[PDB]
RNA sequence: ACAGAG
DNA sequence: TCCAGCTCCACTTAA
DNA sequence: TTAAGTGGAGCTGGATGCTCTGT
């Protein structure tokens, strides 16, 4: 959620992203950007797609 | 004037015999150092000088791969040269057995003309020039680095070097002035030297495409 | 032959004391007589300057070809 | 930053291996300089300065 | 009206602050997005993500901007001579002569961990060890010093002095500040790129 | 949707 | 509020 | 005379910083 009435987090930006980057820290980007916020499983028929 | 137009046919002859020696053609050690008051004795002031057949050159055979592979370079009078103009061309050098030429145009060229240039012949391959671009030789610029037109032998070993395909190295255009120049066609590679800060040098390859 | 840079990159070492503190996380033996240090990061770091650490850095050049190097005859620096 | 009513973000890392990454590549000791020209960013400032 | 014409002055300032984060972020993000991909590869090269090259070694040397101990130059040789002297000055070994200086520098110089700099960096050493061979001429020419040790006023032996030792020694901190100082395989060098322009 | 803060 | 592509229409060459 | 390739002019659609803190 969007912020301290909701208690809602705080927001890594693109520009956030881009430092990260510049360190090259590619698993702090995925535990940032995916684990910590969002992680999910799909079922993928590798058929159809 | 007068002063100042043999000046442009003192300057435009001296480019394009470095243009000729360059790309390796047989060039005399007195052709390159034509000196102003040198021009004045065989062509002198512009009503005995003539511009368009008096100038033209045929001398030049490719004398690395063979003497039978020779080259024109011509200078048309009119502005803009039609059609017309280019097929007289075409058919002196139909005749000499001649396959490339130079054309020296001195404003522009129609544009029905600039089309044949395209498709008049793969075997009979002519390239325009604006004398306005041969007033300064750009090999001798500041900016621009030397280019050296890479053979066959030493493409496949820079492509085994770094293992790679010859889609991957950077490119250069047909149009650029520089492969104008040496006029290099695509699946060439030039090398080029860049200059250094320092003493040193840098080399950078590219792909004409 | 190898031709390859033969120091430890920063990537390779932030990478191979990553991993193995996921290892020593689960419960892998340690290859290093620990002192009574319980984080994971810390037990690595002495494994890597002990130069003790069991993982194969594979060097891949852009064309597909690789290059074995182990963790222990890569030149690790600061 | 300026001790001004600013404010400042905190992040921890979830992930021993983002512990690493982290500790490695985005420590202060192992980014005294800056990329740009490799000059001292870390350094003293005033009051300890004079 | 003095105030007034200074308060004319002192909002431009402030309005340029205000103006500053539209003008900027934007070249910010347009940097970053097209630079991104481009990483320095174990094979020194700089190439793209579809595998197009970019540079063929990155910025002509191979070298990493935040190593540069110079301006834009890996080392500073008259600063790392002086450190040597003085970490490890040596009373018990001789000062080397003009023709002794270079003749033991040519002997380390050719041993094989030597080979792998680029020959850019070998010729600056030579150059500079043989600057400072002329120095010692030029001092023992004026002072009479005899290059065999003999000379009695022993003082004479400070003033341009330099041992086999700290010879060896600079020799082996310079190679290694040039190989520590490449710009290592991996390094997002686009995004340091970006940033190094935007900021 | 507006005001703030850095 | 500023700026690249796309399309319509006069303007010479050429047969 | 006109078929056609290319100049110049107007129309159209895109874009314009990062966050928390409240009503
Ligand atoms: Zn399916």
């Amino acid at each position: 959620t969007e912020g301290r009435s909701r208690d809602g987090g705080l927001r890594l930006g693109e520009m956030e992203r881009d430092c990260l980057i510049g360190y090259g820290a590619s698993m702090l980007l995925l535990e940032r950007l995916m684990i910590s916020s969002d992680a999910f499983e799909v079922d993928v028929c590798g058929q159809c797609g | 004037d007068d002063e100042e137009e043999t000046y442009r046919l003192w300057k435009i002859r001296k480019t394009i015999m470095q243009l000729c020696h360059d790309r390796g053609y047989l060039v005399t050690q007195d052709e390159l150092d034509q000196t102003l008051e040198e021009f004045k004795a065989q062509s002198g002031d512009k009503p005995s000088e003539g511009r368009p057949r008096r100038t033209d050159l045929t001398v030049l055979v490719a004398h690395n791969d063979d003497p039978t592979d020779q080259m024109f370079v011509f200078f048309p009078e009119e502005p803009k040269v039609g059609i017309k103009t280019i097929k007289v061309y075409c058919q002196r050098m139909q005749e000499e057995n001649i396959t490339r030429a130079l054309i020296v145009v001195q404003q522009g060229m129609t544009p029905s003309a600039k089309q044949s240039l395209v498709d008049m012949a793969p075997k009979y391959i002519l390239e325009q020039f604006l004398q306005q671009e041969l007033l300064i030789n750009i090999t001798e610029h500041e900016l621009v680095p030397e280019h050296v037109v890479m053979t066959k032998e030493e493409v496949t070993e820079l492509l085994a070097r770094y293992k790679l395909r010859e889609n991957q190295l950077p490119r250069i255009q047909a149009g650029d002035p520089v492969a104008r120049y040496f006029g290099i066609k695509r699946g060439q590679v030039v090398k080029i030297i860049r200059p250094s800060e320092t003493a040193g040098r840098y080399i950078t390859y590219r792909l004409v495409q | 032959k190898r031709i390859t840079t033969p120091y430890m990159t920063k990537y390779e070492r932030a990478r191979v004391l990553g991993t193995r503190a996921l290892q020593i996380a689960m419960c892998a033996p340690v290859m290093v007589e620990l002192e009574g240090e319980t984080d994971p990061l810390l037990i690595a770091m002495k494994e890597l300057k002990a130069r003790k650490i069991p993982i194969i850095i594979r060097r891949y050049l852009p064309d597909g070809s690789y290059e074995d190097w182990g963790v222990d005859e890569l030149i690790i620096t600061d | 930053a300026d001790f001004d009513g600013d404010e400042m973000n905190l992040h921890l890392p979830q992930t021993e291996e983002a512990k690493a990454e982290a500790l490695v590549l985005m420590g202060t000791k192992a980014n005294l300089v800056t990329p740009r020209n490799g000059e001292p960013l870390i350094a003293a400032i005033q009051d300890f300065l004079t | 009206t003095e105030f007034f014409f200074h308060t004319m002055a002192g909002r431009e300032g402030l309005v340029d602050t205000a103006v500053k984060t539209a003008e900027t972020g934007y070249m910010q993000r347009r940097l970053v997005k097209s630079l991104e991909d481009l990483c320095s590869q174990y094979d020194l090269t700089v190439r793209s993500s579809t595998g197009d090259i970019i540079q063929f070694i990155y910025g002509g040397d191979g070298l990493d901007p935040a190593a540069m101990e110079g301006k834009d130059e890996p080392l500073e040789f008259k600063r790392v001579l002086d450190n040597i002297k003085a970490v490890f000055p040596c009373p018990s070994e001789p000062a080397l002569s003009k023709n002794e200086l270079i003749l033991t520098t040519e002997s380390i110089m050719k041993k094989s961990e030597f080979l792998c700099c680029q020959d850019s960096f070998l010729q600056e050493i030579k150059k500079f060890i043989k600057g400072v061979s002329e120095k010692i001429k030029k001092t023992r020419d004026k002072y009479g010093i005899n290059d065999n040790g003999t000379t009695e006023p022993r003082v004479l032996y400070q003033l341009d002095r330099i041992t086999p030792t700290q010879v060896e020694k600079f020799l082996e901190t310079c190679r290694d500040k040039y190989m520590r100082a490449q710009m290592e395989p991996g390094s997002a060098v686009g995004a340091l790129c970006a940033q190094s322009i935007g900021e």
